[PDB]
């Protein structure tokens, strides 16, 4: 399966996950790992930190329009290359 | 008041657009920038989130339901990649 | 106001509820395309989704993350919808 | 086994390219199409998955670790949006 960069997928079965649910919630939050909980009937789930979920949906939202995706790519490439505008602004 | 900000070319054009035509939006962006300055990249208003994929290293904050402030922080200096959604 | 894929609904439950009813929640996210945010006293919360929806999200991300591939897909799906297509018998 | 397939213009160009220059890939694609025909869009080889966002209504199967067959099924007829990753 596919996994975000810097993340690792952990596989656990259901009895285990329900016994150790709090420990798994800490694990995915602390180490940005994700847990596939397996079911005898293959009705499995993936558990991720709320932060990683929000990150994935935010990344999706920004990248999903090819024109916005290109605007972000070019702008981050500009910033890394010093191709920038520096302005003092007041709040 | 004064806050030194590094824009990308296109982010700056959009910032300047908002300046002339949408002062509601420039005010929000400026408040987000102040919050990043004071609180750090991941704390404060706008629901800060880390971005993934090729946006790794950058963050998002909400200007409104539609537009995002996409930015990063380098040696305590804020860099803006985007402040308006491009279609 | 968090984001949620089309046709999905986010449900919020707390840790005690979720640990008692884990199996029912695993069924719910699989049957109805819903997602469950499980809260904790210390806000170290999680989101539970079906493995299928997870794979769908990562597959969608993979295909869309390159603007050129995303444009190729968008153009191609537009072509297919408008009948600007090539139909061929292929031996399989 | 004759199979009537509808291609997008760009997917056809890539299929034709594979036909001439990469036989193992056209073989794999043809196997995925056979599996879609017999088993339905969400069953068989290639790890079928539903796509979301603007790809809603389409599916992907793995040609290999890199390339995806992106397709849909309309009145029992297979339509191919893509069979090669574009950069």
């Amino acid at each position: 399966g596919l996994v975000p960069r810097g993340s690792h997928m952990i596989i656990k079965n259901y009895s285990y996950a329900r016994q150790n649910l709090k420990a798994l919630m800490t694990k995915v939050n602390d180490d940005s790992d994700m847990v596939t909980v397996t079911s005898t009937d293959d009705k499995n789930v993936v558990i991720m930190s709320e932060s990683d979920y929000n990150s994935m949906m935010e990344t999706l939202y920004l990248q999903q329009n090819p024109n916005n995706a290109e605007h972000l790519a070019q702008s981050i490439a500009d910033l890394e290359r010093g191709k920038t505008i520096t302005k003092d602004i007041d709040v | 008041a004064r806050l030194n900000i590094t824009f990308s070319p296109q982010a700056f054009e959009d910032y300047k657009y908002f300046q002339q035509n949408n002062k509601k939006m420039v005010k929000k962006i400026n408040e987000l920038l102040k919050s990043i300055d004071r609180n750090g990249a991941l704390e404060g208003i706008g629901k800060p989130e880390k971005l993934k994929s090729n946006l790794t290293g950058y963050y998002s904050r909400r200007i409104n339901h539609e537009h995002r402030l996409v930015y990063t922080v380098d040696d305590n200096h804020i860099k803006i990649a985007s402040c308006k959604y491009h279609y």
